[PDB]
């Protein structure tokens, strides 16, 4: 039953977007950049660091 | 501190270790030479494989025949376990020394579609450093087909009857002009796939060949050497 | 009903689509337009790793951000030890066709497999000292493309039969089977909760798979050929994908659609390997070209070049921590990158 | 989505002439070669032709190359075979087939299988 | 023998335009081959694990063909001794000797290596291995040691290159056997085993470029390793000249101090070769 499951793949894929959520329209692109603001210092590679504590050098 | 010391010191021993191990195997590994037999159902590839065999151990799908012409170790590696898709897969075969093709020569209706391989294998951006040894197979049904008549060439290939034999190069595998003439159409047809496209960084390597052919093993060993001799050629010379 | 199923079906993509372009018109872009740019990143070759005989395909980075594993087709698995360029371990292989690698999150077990159609477990943590095989899966119909660890008992593993597969490592058999795809899958990428994995394969199609559940939440399309390698942004409610179309994507779960597009014109050869670094502004993309890209992931600039490869970049990974990125090739050297 | 369409065919007397169009959505039409392939009934997948990117680079099967013509409109994004002269053996299903990378020679289009980039496919009676 | 004319030297070295060439020719080889010394060994991008060991050698040997040039001649100037001058002039030509014969042998074994890969290419890897590699090397710099060794216990002046010392280039002479003999014994080899590996070399490109071009005419239709090929030539017929006169001398009457230092200049100066090797392969780094 593979056009079944396919068919019911599209259903589960209506019953999805049937309710998300109630969101703000750009949230998830907003989520996006949140997160890169919260963990933007931690990056080793963004923020570049001294010899002292990289080990590679 | 002193057992980081220990540590460390026991650390670059065992990769000392290691890189002796590695050495004796960068030579073993650099003693064979690695081959990709390619082909399909209709063209005896695994017949070919049963005389370098005496000349199904492989349960993983892919098949190994090692076989040994004058000291030289050849490995080559017939890929059945994988689907009809090969886009993704061919391209672990990107160092192989040579690529066998095999075709069934006598049937006519899959012969475009092994010129198709072919051409694709050719133009490949993975494979276009890789010369092609070109086996022709089941010669003797070519003959019984050309012969009988019913089953004309032409039919499927309409500029056989605008071609000639080139210098009736070697007679001798196929005494009479119509035999000699449509296995040389053949291959001028595989050869004009050949010459289209590669700037001198691959060849073809076409043969004529029986079921029953025993010297297909020295044709690799004889085609192998030239290969390596136009790679380095082509390397430290520009000619 | 044959119409009327397909006119089900084709009013259900139909539905789908304009879900998807109702859901969302803006575009994460012009969201940050206002947001100050990377600048250029420079990045050297800390370290050059050397002792593979023949071509890489696949690396695996330790949870500790020291060890690393990589797989070559010469027949060895070699286990690196990042620091200080040691050899810990150097395993041979029954078929030297390995595709992938794995290296589990406690350390004690690796994985690989390819042509040979099994996903070989070996131990590294033996009372003799020396390792062996633990495990050998058997049951794929195609080349192994990918394995990762969920913990020390579970494997998922992607296979050229357009099919993934999660195996309980101790019984051998599959515990679950992941079907839908059509073409074969190259790439898949576990969540930071590691109850979802995505997978892109040769169908220029992405899927999302819930482990547990068994099924396929969501399709992602947008690519125009061969998915070769996903990765989830870290978050793990986004994920990119690199393709032979020269191109590089972010999608996004919750809104089911492709965020960014990451390409330029002089790019032409496809993508092999993409990774994040751990904030996620930066994404790391390996080329056909011999060398990598540095993408700013929120604005869709090449922030920078990782040039130094003689071959092709088949492997690229970064570190739980971030602190360096290494680049695996076909010209049989890895390098780690700050 | 990359999706590709067929469009004509049906019943014809033998010797007519047929336009098969592939209309091609969801990728550049430009930078891929484009094929025509083809399912006889109780027959494996066969291919027919193939056109290069701008145009210039034709190829057609052992049906003759006088009788087929393709061509590619990649203003419209649309592939054209025209056929002529239809024969008995050319009752099949035809399939319009994008080889699947660009900036390519080479092409792997006739897999049985699930290829992807292939259409929905059309049918030819005579 | 000072093209400018300075009278006959002495020890108060007049022509100093005959050390000035010297000097600065020796600066150049020092620098090349420093650079060439540092770029194998640090980023061996290329290294193809047999022609990159004989390069080292010779990159090796070159640079102390230019230090132990270079330090002489320019110390000349500054210190200079009437006595005990004249064992540091056989210790000075025995070194120079032995370093150009250890690079001659090395571009030798280079040909010799590239002829094996051709005509033996399937058995190659069999057939030569590092342990021989390392054999071939260690042999080379003995049997250049050994050759040089009788300049030490008398049976001859080895070479023109020590005559910047005063001593030597006036008393010090050539023999005729034993010096043009055991040396020819030395410089004859490379010479032959370089033109008959070529010789092979091209015999089996006309036989691949015949069968490449004949099935071309039958079908009508539409950078690092290649600098190599062509340098080594140069170095050998650089090296011509300085033999020619080496056995035309000889101990005969012909004798000219002009020629002496023009040809050994040319002798030494093809020490260019290595930094030339990688200077025209590599336009970006
Ligand atoms: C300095 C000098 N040259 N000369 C010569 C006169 C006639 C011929 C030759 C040939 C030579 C061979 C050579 C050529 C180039 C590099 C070398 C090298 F091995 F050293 F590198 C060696 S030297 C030299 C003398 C007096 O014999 C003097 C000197 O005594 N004081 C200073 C000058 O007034």
């Amino acid at each position: 039953t593979a056009s079944i499951a396919q068919a019911r793949k599209l259903v589960e894929q209506l019953k999805m977007e049937a309710n998300i959520d109630r969101i703000k329209v750009s949230k998830a692109a907003a989520d996006l950049m949140a997160y890169c603001e919260a963990h933007a210092k931690e990056d080793p590679l963004l923020t570049p660091v001294p010899a002292s504590e990289n080990p590679f050098r | 501190t002193e057992d980081q010391r220990n540590e460390e010191k026991a650390q670059r021993e065992a990769n000392k270790k290691i890189e002796k191990q590695l050495q004796k195997d960068k030579q073993v590994y650099r003693a064979t030479h690695r081959l990709l037999l390619l082909g399909a159902d209709n063209s005896g590839k695994s017949t070919i494989v049963k005389q370098m065999r005496i000349l199904s151990g492989g349960t993983s799908g892919i098949f190994e025949t090692k076989f040994q012409v004058d000291k030289v170790n050849f490995h080559m590696f017939d890929v059945g376990g994988q689907r009809d898709e090969r886009r993704k897969w061919i391209q672990c075969f990107n160092d192989v020394t040579a690529i066998i093709f095999v075709v069934d020569s006598s049937d006519y209706n899959r012969l475009q579609e092994a010129l198709n391989l072919f051409k694709s294998i050719w133009n490949n951006r993975w494979l276009r450093t890789i010369s092609v040894i070109l086996f022709l197979n089941k010669q003797d049904l070519l003959a019984e087909k050309v012969l009988a008549g019913k089953s004309k060439i032409e039919d499927y290939f309409p500029e056989f009857a605008r071609y000639t034999t080139p210098e009736d190069a070697t007679p001798e595998p196929g005494e009479d002009p119509r035999v000699t003439r449509a296995k040389y159409f053949i291959r001028d047809e595989f050869l004009r796939i050949s010459t289209a496209s590669g700037d001198g960084r691959h060849y073809c390597y076409p043969h004529f060949t029986c079921a029953v052919d025993t010297e297909n093993a020295r044709r690799i060993f004889n085609d192998c050497r030239d290969i390596i001799q136009r790679m380095h050629l082509r390397q430290y010379e520009l000619l | 009903e044959l119409d009327q199923l397909r006119q089900e079906a084709e009013q259900l993509k139909n539905q789908i689509r304009d879900a998807r372009k109702a859901c969302a018109d803006a575009t994460l872009s012009q969201i940050t337009n206002n947001i100050d740019p990377v600048g250029r990143i420079q990045m050297r070759t800390r370290r050059t790793l050397r002792g593979h005989l023949a071509k890489i395909y696949a690396m695996h980075w330790g949870t500790d951000s020291r060890l690393l594993v990589s797989a070559s087709q010469d027949g060895k698995l070699i286990i690196w030890d990042s620091y200080t360029t040691n050899k810990v371990h150097a395993i041979p292989l029954r078929s030297s066709w390995v595709m992938t690698c794995a290296y589990a999150p406690s350390g004690n077990y690796v994985a690989c497999g390819g042509l040979d159609n099994i996903c070989s477990i070996y131990n590294l943590k033996t009372r003799e000292g020396n390792v062996r095989v633990s495990r050998e899966l058997a049951g794929h119909t195609g080349y192994l493309s990918c394995c990762r660890f969920l913990d020390d008992n579970q494997i998922v593993t992607s296979s050229g039969d357009t099919t993934c597969a999660l195996w309980d490592i101790e019984t051998g058999q599959q515990t679950t089977t992941f079907t839908g795809h059509t073409g074969d899958v190259m790439s898949l990428s576990l969540a930071p909760d590691t109850r979802l994995f995505v997978s892109g394969a040769c169908d220029a199609s992405a899927k999302l798979w819930d482990v547990r559940e068994g099924m396929c939440r969501q399709t992602f399309t947008g690519h125009e050929s061969d998915i070769n390698a996903i990765c989830f942004f870290p978050n793990g409610n986004a994920f990119a994908t690199g393709s032979d179309d020269a191109t590089c994507r972010l999608f996004d779960l919750r809104a089911d659609q492709e965020l960014m597009t990451y390409s330029h014109d002089n790019i032409i050869c496809g993508i092999t390997s993409v990774s994040f670094s751990k904030s996620g502004r930066l994404l790391l993309a390996g080329y056909d070209d011999f060398n990598c890209n540095v993408w700013d992931a929120l604005k869709a600039d090449r922030a920078g070049v990782l040039a130094g490869h003689d071959n092709r970049v088949s492997c690229l990974g970064v570190t739980d921590d971030g602190m360096a990125v290494a680049t695996g090739s076909w010209d049989s050297f890895l390098k780690i990158w700050n | 989505q990359v999706q590709l369409q067929e469009s004509g065919g049906g019943l014809v007397q033998p010797g007519g002439s047929l336009r098969l169009s592939c209309a091609a959505s969801g990728f550049t039409f430009s930078n891929y070669k484009m094929n025509w392939v083809r399912q006889a009934p109780g027959k494996g997948l066969e291919w027919v032709s193939d056109i290069s990117q701008s145009g210039a680079s034709i190829s057609y099967t052992g049906s003759v190359k006088g009788r087929f013509t393709i061509s590619r409109d990649n203003a419209k994004n649309t592939l054209y075979l025209q056929m002529n002269s239809l024969k008995p053996e050319d009752t099949a299903v035809y399939y319009c087939a994008r080889c699947p990378a660009p900036f390519t020679r080479d092409c792997f289009d006739v897999t049985s299988t699930t290829y992807a980039y292939r259409g929905q496919g059309t049918q030819v009676t005579v | 023998s000072c093209p400018l004319g300075f009278g006959h030297y002495s020890v108060v070295d007049v022509c100093i335009f005959e050390t000035v060439v010297i000097v600065l020719l020796t600066f150049l080889i020092i620098a090349g081959n420093l650079t060439v010394i540092f770029v194998f060994h640090c980023a061996p991008l290329l290294h193809h694990y047999t022609t990159s060991y004989f390069i080292q050698t010779m990159a090796y040997a070159d640079l102390f063909v230019g230090v132990s040039c270079l330090v002489p001649t320019l110390s000349l100037l500054h210190y200079s001794t009437g006595v005990h001058e004249s064992l540091t002039c056989q210790v000075f030509g025995y070194i120079i000797s032995v370093l150009k014969s250890v690079s001659m042998w090395c571009l030798a074994c280079i040909s010799v290596d590239r002829y094996l890969a051709i005509t033996k290419p399937l058995s190659y890897n069999q057939l030569v291995t590092p342990c021989r590699l390392r054999i071939c090397i260690i042999l080379i710099w003995i049997y250049s040691c050994l050759i040089f060794l009788p300049s030490f216990f008398g049976w001859g002046k080895p070479g023109y290159h020590g005559d910047i010392f005063e001593w030597c280039a006036t008393s010090w002479l050539t023999s005729a056997y034993f010096t043009g003999f055991i040396v020819c014994l030395l410089y004859a080899p490379a010479a032959f085993v370089v033109c008959f590996t070529y010789f092979h070399i091209f015999k089996i490109c006309r036989q691949h470029t015949k069968e490449i071009n004949d099935r071309r005419a039958r079908f009508p239709s539409h950078r690092y390793a290649m600098v190599l090929f062509r340098i080594t030539s140069v170095f050998y017929m650089l090296w011509l000249p300085y033999i020619i006169y080496f056995l035309l001398e000889s101990s005969r009457v012909l004798d000219n101090p002009t020629l002496s230092f023009l040809t050994t200049w040319l002798a030494i100066s093809n020490s260019f070769c290595n930094p030339v090797i990688y200077s025209l392969s590599n336009s970006v780094f």
